[PDB]
């Protein structure tokens, strides 16, 4: 966790942050991209 | 448009022939469709994310732009001259074919690089369940941190760059809300990357999970119209490949099977003992039909499969009559004269194929087992094939014994070896059989409440019941999973149904004093159970004698309800139950927010 | 590995109380193993000449098979036979 300072906007043991899971926003990046000949074209 | 971009070749005037694919030094440029760059977008963009573990560790090379690989090039840009002359476009974007070739590879080697690192900051984030679904629940950031900072194994990669993955991680789960810079506190609002999906797949309270409910009926839609469940009880000539069997071989243990409950399996009920004698290999063997009725596998009516009857764990009496011992049990066919239920004696059988013994008498594919010798499981196997028995009226495959000498021993013995576990697979789907005929083609109907209570699970892998019942089955789980056809909620099967017995009970009613007005609270439920006894025993609607399911309007009507049921669900068919399911939801938030406890004082 | 090891176990096992049919190309048995091709117990069934399984259900009258040749000796289970079907 040893600090770094820039190359990324946010440090992990930055001050201030918070794990706080909501059930309102289910974190999910980009798996099921359609890619099948007829729905990629 | 869509396809690959044309130019008028013989200049100015474009017509449906001085066009021509414009390819060049780069391949030919196929016109990206404004949904086509969605996709290349989404792909770019779930890459782009991760940026943040590009630069720390000196791999990938700045941020993927979609506008790299493309162009501005403009034509007329169809599937085929004629056609591409309707689709003027200015100044569109295409992917030149070399250009398709890197935003492919480069997709591809990205999405290696992150692919490994995004499995690292996950061993690392699923560890500790950053997904909850109902209320809130928090989990004092110092300890969370301080204890995986345990837990990850030396070789995670999010040991080595913490807010080098923390940043990639932020986007990626509204969970790990970073502290602002200029007022040191959280936002509420959680900012990942994939705002509106993440926002779209919490289980909203109201009703279940749109993302969930949503694919459970596009996934019964794709079913209802694929297998063909739709036309499920059509009464009319259905070539079996509609039915696409498939991995179908089921087994059986004959010998048991009373002729009548399966047409496909014939027996010797004759008087005496029927002793005749063959020739194999050799030594001369003598195959009984002894005292009982032998019920033989028949061969007509047998669409040409794999025959292989298994003899395993199955008593093997050679310690009482002595006589069953020296004997190589051997799966035989039995070329008969007169008709088999009306062949009496040896001269009436007139040849007995062995098309398959085994070698070494009984008495070494014994083995004890507490007195009663078994028998070393052992696979006989034929490969009947519906022509080798051309013309031949009477024939029948026999699974019995070969004694190389019948004695008074075995005069109450009867060696059939058909007790036998025997595993016919149809090799060969065209050709399906019903009632004892081999046909191609079903005619569903027919086979609704026509089969027995066992006429039924006596069925022949790959015939008109099995294919009736692989059916109903795929229909029997786009209910079962879709509608909900499990609750007092009078569903749209469920209620298919009871608009045929009103109309039913209805007609009944005309003619004569009519002193019963229909019922209604009673056909609810009546219909209701009905609808419910099929989703649960999918195979019933076959038997004779079953209340409601067997009267030719059902099912018929079943399907085409739940068929129009199932477009039409909404988006929040969830509803249903989405009180308690909720409610329950609740209760495990409830139970993980006591787990975030302790990680908070443990780990200090 | 073709032979698999378990068809070798019934070939003795078929010897020793001989069955060994020996069958000629023309599907019928004979006793001299000069004409014959097709070996039987009857469980398995080998061509003598490539000397490679073909079906579990001997009545090799059902085989269907390509090959030619004029050797695959061992004639010992053979000679085996004929001893032990004394
Ligand atoms: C310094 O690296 C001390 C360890 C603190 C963080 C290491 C990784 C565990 C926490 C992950 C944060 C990013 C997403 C899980």
């Amino acid at each position: 966790g040893n600090v770094q300072t820039s190359v990324n906007t946010y440090n992990i043991t930055g001050d201030g942050n918070s794990f706080t899971p909501t059930s309102d926003m289910t974190s999910t990046a980009a798996p099921a991209i359609d890619l099948k000949p007829g729905v990629l074209n | 448009p869509t396809g690959k971009l044309w130019r008028p070749v013989g200049t100015s005037v474009a017509t449906i022939d001085s066009l021509a694919i414009v390819s060049d030094r780069f391949g030919q440029y196929s016109f990206v469709n404004e949904g086509m760059r969605e996709t290349f977008s989404k792909a770019l963009f779930d890459i782009n994310m991760w940026q943040p573990l590009f630069q720390a560790t000196k791999t990938g090379c700045g941020p993927i732009v979609l506008s790299s690989f493309t162009t501005t090039t403009s034509g007329y840009v169809g599937a085929t001259a004629g056609d591409a002359l309707d689709n003027p476009v200015t100044n569109g974007v295409f992917i030149s074919t070399v250009q398709i070739m890197n935003l492919q590879r480069t997709i591809a080697a990205r999405m290696r690089d992150v692919a490994l690192w995004q499995k690292h900051l996950d061993t690392a984030m699923t560890m500790l369940t950053p997904d909850i679904s109902a209320g809130s629940a928090s989990c004092n950031w110092k300890s969370l941190l301080a204890f995986a900072k345990d837990i990850l194994p030396l070789d995670n990669l999010c040991l080595t760059y913490p807010n080098e993955f923390y940043n990639v991680a932020i986007h990626r789960y509204p969970a790990l809300k970073p502290g602002n810079p200029d007022t040191k506190l959280p936002d509420a609002q959680a900012h990942p990357l994939g705002e509106v999906a993440g926002a779209f797949n919490a289980a909203t309270s109201e009703v279940g999970s749109l993302v969930g409910s949503s694919s459970t009926l596009s996934q019964a839609i794709s079913t209802m119209a694929g297998k063909d469940l739709d036309l499920i009880e059509a009464d009319t000539p259905l070539p079996v490949s509609v039915f696409t069997p498939s991995l179908a071989p089921r087994s059986y243990r004959p010998a048991f099977i009373k002729p009548e409950d399966a047409k496909w399996i014939a027996e010797f009920n004759n008087s005496s003992l029927i002793r005749k004698t063959l020739t194999y290999s050799g030594a001369t063997y003598t195959v009984q039909l002894g005292p009982g009725p032998t019920r033989v596998i028949d061969m007509n009516a047998m669409i040409d499969s794999v025959l292989t009857l298994d003899v395993s764990g199955t008593i093997l009496p050679y310690d009482t009559n002595p006589d069953l011992s020296t004997s190589v049990p051997a799966f035989v066919l039995i070329q008969t004269s007169v008709p088999i239920q009306q062949v009496t004696t040896a001269a009436n059988i007139t040849a007995i194929t062995v098309v398959s013994a085994a070698g070494a008498s009984a008495i070494n594919l014994a083995i004890n087992v507490r007195g009663q010798p078994r028998f070393n499981m052992l696979h006989l196997q034929a490969t009947f094939e519906r022509e080798t028995i051309t013309g031949i009226p009477y024939i029948y495959g026999l699974g019995t014994f070969l004694i190389p000498s019948p004695t008074s021993s075995s005069n109450f013995s009867n060696p059939t070896l058909m007790d036998g576990l025997l595993t016919v697979t149809p090799v060969l789907l065209r050709e399906t059989t019903y009632k004892g005929e081999v046909v191609d083609a079903i005619v569903p109907a027919t086979v609704m409440a026509n089969q027995t209570s066992e006429e039924v699970a006596s069925a022949l892998a790959n015939d008109a019941i099995v294919l009736v019942s692989n059916h109903l089955n795929k229909l029997a789980n786009v209910v079962g999973d879709a509608i909900p056809v499990a609750s007092r909620t009078d569903d749209s099967a469920t209620s298919a149904i009871v608009s045929r017995l009103a109309v039913q009970h209805k007609l009944s009613q005309v003619g004569q004093a009519s002193p019963t007005p229909p019922d209604y609270p009673l056909l609810w439920r009546r219909a209701k159970r009905a609808a419910s006894m099929f989703v649960s025993n999918p195979s019933l609607a076959l038997q004779v004698g079953i209340p409601v399911l067997t009267q030719s309007g059902m099912l018929s009507a079943l399907t085409s309800g739940v068929g129009t049921a199932l477009r039409t669900g909404s988006l929040g068919k969830g509803v249903t139950d989405a009180s308690e399911k909720l409610r329950a939801r609740q209760s495990l938030t409830v139970a993980k927010q006591a787990f975030f406890d302790q990680i908070g004082s443990l780990w200090p | 590995l073709h032979m698999i090891p378990q068809v070798a176990h019934a070939m003795v096992r078929a010897a020793a109380a001989g069955r060994l049919t020996l069958y000629t190309r023309t599907r019928t048995e004979t006793t001299n193993f000069d004409h014959a091709e097709y070996v039987t117990c009857g469980r398995y069934t080998i061509c003598a000449f490539c000397l490679t399984t073909l079906a579990p259900h001997a009545n090799v009258k059902t085989i269907q098979d390509s090959h030619a040749c004029s050797r695959q000796p061992n004639e010992a289970i053979r000679s085996l036979v004929e001893v032990s079907d004394k």
